[PDB]
């Protein structure tokens, strides 16, 4: 109820017109500020109590950002495009020691997004579903977050079948990339904690805050 | 706790 | 094409009529043998090359087993029912040091399965979707595994909307538990590797083999 | 490698 994909698309269009690891971390911190502005544009998100807004963003920021730079890289050959305007090529990541996770992003996310031609509206809805994660611990009202998630995938399904009537299994295909996004998001976080532990690789203030407890 | 995030969401 | 939910249900019905950790591991090894027999009953699974069958089971055995004991525990108060016939209560897990992951299973899987009354047919299809994981590394023909997955959720969606016409969002609700299953499966595996590392907690031959490389 | 699993799938 009251979750038009038009508003979701606007949010997407509104927030985005030597060591690759350092560049990636720098791009993440930068995008964390934009993520907040993006979320505020997601219908009903700002109507939730501040505490729940913090919990949802802290719980999904990594998956939310991975989804964004992955879709942005659909045109890129073998690499990803950072929000900073730089490109991280597959070989560069490998030469930096993060080849394993990098290839998972290309194979499980980027490549798949390109093969099915995932559009910005679909991207937005998937990110909105992730944002409204009812399983996030500490939620004062998980039921309300649950209702909002259902409204999103309900509007997403409507969008599909209508925009792509020829592809009846598109809606399910979109949601079935979430498990891979969940797995890749966890691995990327593991690397970040290790980078912070080792000391190398500069980590900015907002990214650092996201690594804080819990 | 979560100083930056709270401030940004509030404005 | 040729993936009737009837065959999937039969597979489910065919395979299932002091330290809780040791009991859990023992139940896992036991169920690993049954998992194989279950998979063989999944349409077209046995038609894949032996190498791909091994890759799919090694990639999803943990999520496949977690889904099964979770659904089996829908009636259980605050705990889970092991295939061995024993019950592991929430407090017992906590007193064993695995309270954090145990509560995630109850809150994110068991509780949700019970709230939406997930039936055996739905369980079967979800497990079949997990089994047919096209993202599994080493697959000789990921395309074929991809096609089979689509046939399953295509038959699953048909089952829903027809069995539960009043719940148009049931199909999406079912698939949206996969991300949680993916996350919980990874954590459970982490614990197993730690248990093996520490030496304590006896680990049987088949479970041990699943912990082997890759 | 994967001795047990292969044998079970083969039978
Ligand atoms: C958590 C994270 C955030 C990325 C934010 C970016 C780069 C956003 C953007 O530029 O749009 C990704 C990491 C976090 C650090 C490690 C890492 C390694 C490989 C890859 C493909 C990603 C990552
Ligand atoms: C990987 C795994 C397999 C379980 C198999 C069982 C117990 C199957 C069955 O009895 O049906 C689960 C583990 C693996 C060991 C650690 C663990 C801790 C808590 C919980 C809820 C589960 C687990």
């Amino acid at each position: 109820e009251d979750m038009p994909v038009e508003r979701i698309l606007e949010a997407e269009l509104a927030v985005e017109p030597n060591d690759p690891v350092t560049n990636i971390c720098q791009a993440a911190d930068k995008q964390l500020f934009t993520l907040v502005e993006w979320a505020k544009r997601i219908p009903h998100f700002s109507e939730l109590p501040l505490d729940d807004q913090v919990i949802l963003l802290r719980a999904g920021w990594n998956e939310l950002l991975i989804a964004s730079f992955s879709h942005r890289s659909i045109a890129v050959k073998d690499g990803i495009l950072l929000a900073t305007g730089l490109h991280v090529h597959r070989n560069s990541a490998h030469s930096a020691g993060v080849g394993a996770i990098f290839d998972r992003v290309l194979t499980e996310l980027v490549s798949k997004m390109r093969d099915m031609q995932m559009d910005k509206t679909e991207l937005g809805c998937l990110r909105a579903i992730v944002l409204f994660n009812p399983d996030s611990k500490g939620l004062s009202n998980p039921a309300e977050v649950e209702a909002l998630r259902e409204k999103v995938y309900a509007s997403l399904e409507a969008y599909c079948k209508h925009k792509y009537p020829e592809q009846p299994g598109r809606f399910a295909k979109l949601l079935l990339r979430l498990p891979a996004l969940r797995s890749i998001g966890l691995k990327c976080l593991e690397h970040l904690f290790f980078f912070k532990l080792i000391g190398d690789t500069p980590i900015d203030t907002f990214l650092m805050e996201m690594l804080e407890a819990p | 706790k979560h100083k930056i995030l709270h401030r940004l969401l509030q404005d």
